[PDB]
RNA sequence: UUCUCCCCGAAAUGUAUUGAGGUACAGCCUCGGAUGUUGACCAUGUCCUGUAGAGCACUCACAAGGCUAAAACCUUAUGAAACUCCGAAGGGGCACGCGUUUAGUCCGGGAGUGAGGCUGCGAGAGCUAACUUCCGUAGCCGAGAGGGAAACAACCCAGACCAUCAGCUAAGGUCCCUAAAUGAUCGCUCAGUGGUUAAGGAUGUGUCGUCGCAUAGACAGCCAGGAGGUUGGCUUAGAAGCAGCCACCCUUCAAAGAGUGCGUAAUAGCUCACUGGUCGAGUGACGAUGCGCCGAAAAUGAUCGGGGCU
RNA sequence: GUUUGACUGGGGCGGUCGCCUCCCAAAAUGUAACGGAGGCGCCCAAAGGUCACCUCAAGACGGUUGGAAAUCGUCUGUAGAGCGCAAAGGUAGAAGGUGGCUUGACUGCGAGACUGACACGUCGAGCAGGGAGGAAACUCGGGCUUAGUGAACCGGUGGUACCGUGUGGAAGGGCCAUCGAUCAACGGAUAAAAGUUACCCCGGGGAUAACAGGCUGAUCUCCCCCGAGAGUCCAUAUCGGCGGGGAGGUUUGGCACCUCGAUGUCGGCUCGUCGCAUCCUGGGGCUGAAGAAGGUCCCAAGGGUUGGGCUGUUCGCCCAUUAAAGCGGCACGCGAGCUGGGUUCAGAACGUCGUGAGACAGUUCGGUCUCUAUCCGCUACGGGCGCAGGAGAAUUGAGGGGAGUUGCUCC
RNA sequence: ACCCCCGUGCCCAUAGCACUGUGGAACCACCCCACCCCAUGCCGAACUGGGUCGUGAAACACAGCAGCGCCAAUGAUACUCGGACCGCAGGGUCCCGGAAAAGUCGGUCAGCGCGGGGGU
């Protein structure tokens, strides 16, 4: 289950900017392995439009 | 025209219609397509057209009805008391709302008929013959 | 002829399924939307509030009629 | 209201004020101490709610009929901020973490702020006016440089520790001014539309449908024809197909309808519908959309940013 | 010597200022407006405690006074009633209607919670003293709830016996009840307070009006669609009800954006220049166009568009002409260009208002308009350099400016 | 164990109403009487006190039944968190999940305890 940013932060609400932040991406172009618990797959759909699924 | 009714004032805003989609009484209506208000001296000028095109025949249904108090402030004051008591009743009127409807009158007279009065009227609109139809 | 109006906050305040300590308040309400139930007292403007301490549930049946109540813990 | 670099970083809200450009308290900032994951997000469980919609079961309003001493009551049919038999999406509390993250709380020293602004969504006031006003909500400016939007706080992209004559990308772009395809394919508009509104109007054009008439020879062209009742009845001073009122009936036919338009106060006269010859293949009326046309008139010199582009 | 509130789409006049209910309020709570509606400043010794009993509105049929509704009888009858006042929630196993006994409309307390920045405000099990109703379980510390209100100070009254200045008293004070608040501007400046300024002053504001500009375009001006009729006849020669859609930005306005450490305001004069929705001239279509004289629409902005009386006037009316005597923009063009008649200073008068000081929608006579242009822009005139040697003359015309009206008569 | 009755609860309209049928000497009910315990703002109608008979008339119990209520799908749509757009504006669109109200199909005249009485 990899993840990236690949849009910012800036401008977007609150609830999409804390995600992200706890997704543990702090800059575009962070990648991540994340593992599919329904939590998890709760929040990388939550904020689905910044982040290219890998898969 | 105007109702004999209650509070004299209202508010105001839209979405597309839903009590009276479909001509119930008479053979053929005109109908609206667009979200104006309606109101008062516009229908009854419909209604002054067509009854001159086609009375001493016919039946004339106005499905429609001025129930929405709309306001003017006096002449050229600031924003100030509060709104202005009067002016004109309107009917709100949203696409596929039947507001005029026929009987007893050849396809063709109800055509010109209808030609006439939806050229005084604020909305675009469309006529039609009944299709078949449920809702009883 | 417009300026006046007034603010009394009312509702619900201890929901289903949360640990009310006796004593609490359950629900501020003008009439009986919720009667007071097993475990439950109601006040002179007819608050529901704890009559011991427990587990704070609510029963539905109507809107005429529900209650709110106390299942203690042990 | 004067010397430097480093770290964090707000407020223009609430309630009160002889208060309103002031001030107190709270809220939000910072510092030190304490706890020490209690914070954040997202998931499951549970409970609460009357908005969007919808509906007439009550209140008010209201459309066409029926019954009827009109009220009620029946069929059909609607409107609702202050109507609701119903009623979501969302939203709030609690538990748990079944799962990722990194704040939170208490105590004490120092504050500043309490004039906000724009846009999208939800309402009120207002013309469903305003670079309008007052609330709610998200984001930016405020205090945000950088790229785009000709220029441009707010809109789009993106949050600038310092250096580099290295690389990749976002919005946005690739004829020249200008970095980058005068790129490839199937189309569309010939208006500079593109690059300035609408009611309304039109055989502009491309795509789709629905209807009729037909090669036992239709549409438009041309030759011949165009009824007798009857100046149909009323009508008016006169109205005889054609000022307006009642119908639209019979004889003959291949056949000409008390009948469409022009004419004259009324008549007459010219043509129309329907019927033949000669042609000779399509033709005619509606309706949905694509892109264009007209409708489209202001003041110092014009222009899509410019050249210029079919 | 002082007082003479605040809000306020500028201020003033009007209205409002605390409290309750509903909508606004976007299904938690909260949420503004000079948004939309309505109520309170009380009431009840029983409308309270408790304990017993009863059940409503409305309609139909039937019946003495009655005659739609009174009173009585049967039937239907989640409520279509009632609940002291408003509305909302709630309510028939009553909180509604009636009777019995009664005061818990209690004293001392208060686990734990709602709500508020605070100070306030709400609910409340349960403990004691003592009661009330019930046979009893048990219910009672005012009312079905939600409005009927006022901190503190200073004082009236009744208890209590804390203080009490050397001592024992007493005066005085304290503690517990309790009286005094449209302190309504309702978190309440003093116990105690209205006007005026054009004679005016200071500190500030473009946080906020008057001018102008801006945004908007309701109002204003103008054009379009339909076509009822008028036009004897014919809707569209001309006209066009009731209605609809647009443009312009010259009117009155909204709003308050730059300018309150100053953007001088009406009218005239002077000087111009632009739009075109064209007053004249020029060209056209149609006509209810014979000719002539016209009507109206389309093209057209070259030029042209008079002199006087009245009034500050802009306008407008008038005189006498005219081809015509156009409408608007340009900070309602133009005061470092002129007037200064008009309105916005001091004097003075009338009418009116105010006891007054003073005021105005007003009316009237009077009343300082700042010698020197830095830059840009403009009109004129020179100096320099350039224009591949240095000189004297003659010249093409890229481009640019000026001009552009019209009558009358005669053939 | 089977049946039914008397109470009494959970659930309180899928369990309620209307038309209909069946019950009496088990049980309940009407019924008889009432000066008094007791009681009706007048009335034993209701509370109430003593009891057959009679009668299941009315009531109540049980059974039938879908005229009425009440329940109520699937398909779709409204609306909408989120994502991305159009229109000058009123207003509209697209992808993604959530998802009504009404109405159609149909479903119902209940279901589940405790006791006591009397039958077989
Ligand atoms: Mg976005
Ligand atoms: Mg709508
Ligand atoms: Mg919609
Ligand atoms: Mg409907
Ligand atoms: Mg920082
Ligand atoms: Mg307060
Ligand atoms: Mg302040
Ligand atoms: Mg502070
Ligand atoms: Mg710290
Ligand atoms: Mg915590
Ligand atoms: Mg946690
Ligand atoms: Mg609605
Ligand atoms: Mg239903
Ligand atoms: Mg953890
Ligand atoms: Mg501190
Ligand atoms: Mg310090
Ligand atoms: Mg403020
Ligand atoms: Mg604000
Ligand atoms: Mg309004
Ligand atoms: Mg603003
Ligand atoms: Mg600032
Ligand atoms: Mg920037
Ligand atoms: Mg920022
Ligand atoms: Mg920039
Ligand atoms: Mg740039
Ligand atoms: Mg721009
Ligand atoms: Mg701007
Ligand atoms: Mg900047
Ligand atoms: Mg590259
Ligand atoms: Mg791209
Ligand atoms: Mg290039
Ligand atoms: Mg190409
Ligand atoms: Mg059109
Ligand atoms: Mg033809
Ligand atoms: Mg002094
Ligand atoms: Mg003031
Ligand atoms: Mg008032
Ligand atoms: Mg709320
Ligand atoms: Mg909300
Ligand atoms: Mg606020
Ligand atoms: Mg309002
Ligand atoms: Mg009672
Ligand atoms: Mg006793
Ligand atoms: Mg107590
Ligand atoms: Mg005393
Ligand atoms: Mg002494
Ligand atoms: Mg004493
Ligand atoms: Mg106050
Ligand atoms: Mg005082
Ligand atoms: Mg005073
Ligand atoms: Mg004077
Ligand atoms: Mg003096
Ligand atoms: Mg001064
Ligand atoms: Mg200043
Ligand atoms: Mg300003
Ligand atoms: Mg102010
Ligand atoms: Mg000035
Ligand atoms: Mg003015
Ligand atoms: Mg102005
Ligand atoms: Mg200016
Ligand atoms: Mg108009
Ligand atoms: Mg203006
Ligand atoms: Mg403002
Ligand atoms: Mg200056
Ligand atoms: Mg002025
Ligand atoms: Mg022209
Ligand atoms: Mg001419
Ligand atoms: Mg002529
Ligand atoms: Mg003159
Ligand atoms: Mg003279
Ligand atoms: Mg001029
Ligand atoms: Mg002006
Ligand atoms: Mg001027
Ligand atoms: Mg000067
Ligand atoms: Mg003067
Ligand atoms: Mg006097
Ligand atoms: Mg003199
Ligand atoms: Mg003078
Ligand atoms: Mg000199
Ligand atoms: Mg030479
Ligand atoms: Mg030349
Ligand atoms: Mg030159
Ligand atoms: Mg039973
Ligand atoms: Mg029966
Ligand atoms: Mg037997
Ligand atoms: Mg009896
Ligand atoms: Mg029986
Ligand atoms: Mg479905
Ligand atoms: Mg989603
Ligand atoms: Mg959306
Ligand atoms: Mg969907
Ligand atoms: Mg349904
Ligand atoms: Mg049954
Ligand atoms: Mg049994």
């Amino acid at each position: 289950m990899k993840i990236k940013l690949v849009r910012s932060v800036i401008g977007r609400p609150g609830n999409q900017v804390k995600t992200v932040q706890a997704l543990g991406l702090r800059k575009i172009g962070d990648s991540r392995e994340v593992s599919d618990t329904p939590a998890v797959r709760g929040m990388v759909k939550t904020v689905k439009h910044l982040l290219e699924v890998q898969e | 025209k105007r109702t004999k009714f209650r509070k004299q004032f209202r508010g105001r805003m839209t979405g597309d219609a839903k009590g009276g989609d479909y001509v119930a009484f008479g053979d053929y209506g005109l109908i609206a397509m667009e979200p104006a208000w309606i109101k008062s001296n516009q229908i009854e000028a419909c209604r002054i057209v067509m009854s001159r095109h086609f009375r001493r025949g016919g039946k004339i249904y106005i499905r429609i009805f001025p129930d929405k108090p709309v306001t003017k402030k006096p002449a050229e004051t600031r924003m100030g008391k509060g709104k202005g008591a009067v002016e004109y009743w309107v009917s709100v009127v949203k696409p596929g709302r039947v507001m005029f409807e026929v009987a007893g009158v050849t396809e063709e007279q109800a055509k010109e008929a209808f030609r006439l009065a939806g050229h005084k009227l604020p909305i675009q609109t469309k006529m039609v013959k009944r299709e078949v139809y449920d809702e009883a | 002829n417009g300026r006046d109006s007034n603010p009394k906050y009312l509702g619900v305040k201890k929901f289903g399924g949360e640990v009310v300590k006796a004593g609490n308040i359950l629900v501020r309400q003008r009439g009986t939307k919720f009667k007071a139930g097993q475990g439950v007292g109601m006040g002179r403007d007819h608050t529901l509030f704890a009559l011991s301490d427990g587990k704070v549930v609510f029963i539905n049946k109507g809107k005429g009629a529900r209650f709110i109540s106390i299942e203690a813990a042990q």
